[PDB]
RNA sequence: GUUGGAGAGUUUGAUCCUGGCUCAGGGUGAACGCUGGCGGCGUGCCUAAGACAUGCAAGUCGUGCGGGCCGCGGGGUUUUACUCCGUGGUCAGCGGCGGACGGGUGAGUAACGCGUGGGUGACCUACCCGGAAGAGGGGGACAACCCGGGGAAACUCGGGCUAAUCCCCCAUGUGGACCCGCCCCUUGGGGUGUGUCCAAAGGGCUUUGCCCGCUUCCGGAUGGGCCCGCGUCCCAUCAGCUAGUUGGUGGGGUAAUGGCCCACCAAGGCGACGACGGGUAGCCGGUCUGAGAGGAUGGCCGGCCACAGGGGCACUGAGACACGGGCCCCACUCCUACGGGAGGCAGCAGUUAGGAAUCUUCCGCAAUGGGCGCAAGCCUGACGGAGCGACGCCGCUUGGAGGAAGAAGCCCUUCGGGGUGUAAACUCCUGAACCCGGGACGAAACCCCCGAGGAGGGGACUGACGGUACCGGGGUAAUAGCGCCGGCCAACUCCGUGCCAGCAGCCGCGGUAAUACGGAGGGCGCGAGCGUUACCCGGAUUCACUGGGCGUAAAGGGCGUGUAGGCGGCCUGGGGCGUCCCAUGUGAAAG
């Protein structure tokens, strides 16, 4: 009596609760590098978008956090911790930031 | 073709927008004579050396905000002021038609 | 994709297909691009078939896969003889 | 179809020999040539001015009457000659005897266009090889208008293209009796056929 | 071989003028009245975006993976039972692609919605094509299935396994992304340096090869998102509207700019060139009229928009805020074993209600087209076809010729005759319908062979329309109706009627001797149609741009002053805004 190509809201769902996880992953996480960037270290912390980064990449390879959205936060977020550091710190340890 | 447009200003009052007012001039499809149309356009100075009285020219330019999708471009002459009182004049026409 | 398909048209009881080239999502008889000849299976004249064989080979180019209906046609004309 | 009805009426309220029936037309019987004046009742009666939209009707009903056709084609075979560029009045006058319930009467085998049509309607009448059962052709130049080797062998049309023989066919026709075909040469104007219509009036008719 | 313009009746004793009303024309997605034959092509719920029974319209892939199930061949502990290998088909499931195209509607929207021209240094695009470089190892999940438990179905729960083009990590890095500087145009474009981050799938066969896939990157084509100038209905009896409003700083957000969201600041924004509000309405190419200018319309063909009972909502994917996907509130309806469930024809038919009115619950993928697997092939109410309806257009038939100084009946009269009238009967001539025999075009490719899975060529299966069209032969004269007849307006007499019956679009006619009413005879116009009504344009130079007026006909403000606006004497020079000329692009197709 119904369409049994119905099956797309099962793949959907749990593609979307297989897309909740990592994008919402990303947020905790990039939301505890800014805090750890502004009070202060940078070992403990550099370190951690050095994952995050990684993360952001890893949810582009899907149809998640797709297209150069990365771009965005993989753009805006490493833009502040270097403003975030000079703010008592200088960029310290070798991590994803140039110079 | 981005539209450069040249109109005298009506106001400086704003940060960094200025009021550049444009003049059309065209018959009337119906009647041979030639009439007047003019618009209000709404620019950006961010030099905010584009004052009251100075014509200049504008350009269609990407979205600056709601009202705000132009350039300034250069300047034309500053020394007109006598058509900003036909604004300043016509407006306050507009007064007397109340109780 | 973008394909090389054709148009029906003429009266009824008399298809007359333009050698078109749509976008797949288009209907039947819809904004193409270019037609590249007429064609007619009822057989009405002697030059019954054209078929820009440099234009086709644009599309063909740019990536234009067709029917078999349209496959044959081109060879009909002689689109793939190159040797 | 057609008309199909009293015939002789037409010919007596136009006040012109119409020439329909066919060896009739020409004899001392002919109704015109023996009551000329309007049918009904109020014939030898005085007849009125005739209003100035009258005579521009009756011109009108002449021609139509003449070839034997309704009203629709004679507009719609009138637009087109309105369109179509040249004279108005006589391109209409040319798509006309193209018509092929026409040339058949004017190629004498028939000596009635209403007799013609029938002969025309049946499979007798063949053009460039083909049976065409078709009043309504218009003929083309350099068309071959025969009667169907089918059917070329009846008790009618012997005795009609025997008739003719040596007639003056049309100057801008090509007859060949026994051969039976008749070949359409180029096309007609009203000085080479000439009829008591101020086919002009017509025009003026049509644009009241 | 395209070209364009007609007026008339009506006020008065009578005339001229202004002036209005009415008519003849063309068109219809029309209905209705009276008739009614055939075929070709089209077209067919404007009304209530009201309610829908039922059937059908969105699947495809064993050359992805595992499994239940049925046939066929092989089997195993020597063994029942059973279990297993291989091949075909079917059921479903994990997975990939398609359900965002197709098809219907016109509620909403007065808006960058549409049309036109642009911009995108502000972006997106899987399947297509072209080029460069790669696929080394390891781990695992959940259904299908098994066990159990519940419900009438809906369905659902709890436990336990497992495969893979499924999930995840590491390894390399053609190359892509990012922070910070540097080389050139300039809004985020283009390189490069150091640092950080990112990849992968297998399946098959004729395995030392080929087809189909996968991963990263650049480019083309297509298809989109957005921004802008311009045109787009009425009401001035709507004269003020504005607190995300208007600009900014900063953050968020998306593929991208945005006052799209939020925080702080400063008061700014719009309007008589018509803001705000009200009413109507989807827009265009086109269509109808008009000589033109203009006026009205956008059904069906095609392009764009918006909607899927009303409304909001986000997920999934490259793409929706998705008609036949999901969730939630409202209203409606349907189901039952009463605990509870479900549904959305503005998709093809078809029903109901509303109406003056609107189609068969048909056939088939043969064709074109679409989606899936390479492929055979599956699905395709898109479509191609037929079915209904004079709704429209066109074509065609109800015979042709001969045939009476003129049968019959009917009609008129001055009784002598005159009309229907070649009209009828009659002779001949063909033969719509009918009958038989043949029988299509639309249909040559996907497949197979040779050939490299190339080029090329050879071979073969396939039709709903339909035994239709058509063709060959035979064979009967065989439906005609409607309006009008006072002027406009073509077409006349008799009878009855006697301000009654009635006709009538304007004038009007009928108040006894009617060419207007009712009937006949006859005549005029059309004809398988004819008339009525409604609407659009015209006629209406009667909103006057072409194309009008304001002494007495409707019309000069009671006068003055004056802002905005409109308009402006003579001469010279500049810029070239309007303006004019040439080229180029666009102006899609259909019209
Ligand atoms: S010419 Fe013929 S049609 Fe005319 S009236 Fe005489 S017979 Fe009758
Ligand atoms: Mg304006
Ligand atoms: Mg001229
Ligand atoms: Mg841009
Ligand atoms: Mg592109
Ligand atoms: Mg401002
Ligand atoms: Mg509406
Ligand atoms: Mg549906
Ligand atoms: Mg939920
Ligand atoms: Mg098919
Ligand atoms: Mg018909
Ligand atoms: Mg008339
Ligand atoms: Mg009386
Ligand atoms: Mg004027
Ligand atoms: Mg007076
Ligand atoms: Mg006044
Ligand atoms: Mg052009």
């Amino acid at each position: 009596r119904n369409l049994s190509a119905l099956k797309r809201h099962r793949q959907s769902l749990k593609r979307r609760l297989r897309n909740k996880a990592k994008k919402s992953a990303i947020k905790t996480l990039s939301k505890k590098a800014v805090q750890l960037a502004q009070e202060g270290k940078a070992e403990e912390a550099l370190k951690i978008m050095r994952k995050a980064e990684s993360l952001i990449d890893k949810a582009a390879k899907g149809s998640t956090l797709h297209k150069n959205a990365a771009a965005r936060r993989k753009s805006r977020l490493m833009r502040k911790v270097r403003q975030l550091l000079e703010a008592a710190g200088a960029p310290l340890i070798g991590g994803g930031l140039s110079a | 073709p981005k539209k450069v447009l040249t109109g005298v200003v009506v106001s400086d009052k704003m940060q960094k927008t200025v009021t550049v007012l444009v003049e059309r001039q065209f018959p009337h499809p119906l009647y041979g004579k030639v009439i007047k149309r003019s618009k209000k356009y709404l620019a950006h100075d961010p030099e905010e050396k584009y004052k009251l009285g100075d014509v200049v020219e504008i350009i269609e330019s990407r979205p600056i905000s709601k009202r705000k999708r132009f350039r300034v471009l250069r300047l034309v002459e500053s020394g007109r002021m006598d058509l900003v009182e036909k604004y300043l004049i016509r407006r306050q026409n507009y007064q007397s038609l109340s109780k | 994709m973008v394909k090389i398909r054709l148009a029906r048209f003429g009266s009824k009881h008399n298809p007359h297909y333009r050698i078109v080239v749509t976008d797949a999502r288009r209907k039947r008889d819809g904004k193409y691009i270019e037609k590249i000849g007429y064609y007619d299976p009822r057989k009405t004249t002697p030059d019954w078939l054209k078929v820009d064989v440099e234009r086709a080979r644009y599309w063909l180019s740019v990536g234009a896969q067709p029917t078999d209906t349209a496959r044959r046609l081109l060879r009909q004309a002689g689109v793939f003889r190159q040797e | 179809g057609r008309y199909i009805g009293p015939v002789c009426r037409l010919c007596r309220r136009e006040g012109v020999k119409l020439y329909l029936k066919g060896e009739r037309c020409y004899s001392p019987k002919c109704a015109m040539e023996r009551r000329p004046y309007p049918p009904g009742q109020h014939g030898q009666k005085r007849a009125r001015r005739p209003s100035d939209y009258a005579v521009r009707l009756r011109e009108k009903q002449k021609l139509r009457r003449i070839y034997g056709i309704s009203e629709r084609q004679f507009r719609n075979l009138f637009e087109e000659a309105s369109k179509k560029k040249g004279v108005t009045g006589s391109v209409f006058l040319g798509l006309l005897e193209s018509r092929l319930d026409n040339v058949v009467y004017r190629l004498g085998f028939a000596v009635s266009r209403r007799q013609a049509r029938q002969l025309v309607r049946h499979g007798h009448i063949t053009v460039n090889g083909r049976r065409v059962d078709l009043p309504s052709y218009r003929v083309r130049p350099g068309d071959e208008i025969a009667v169907a080797e089918k059917s070329r062998n009846l008790e009618l049309i012997r005795q009609n293209l025997e008739a003719m023989k040596g007639r003056k066919v049309g100057p801008w026709l090509s007859l060949d009796v026994e051969g039976m075909k008749g070949k359409f040469l180029r096309l007609p104007d009203r000085e080479d056929l000439a009829l008591p219509v101020n086919e002009q009036l017509v025009i003026e008719f049509y644009s009241r």
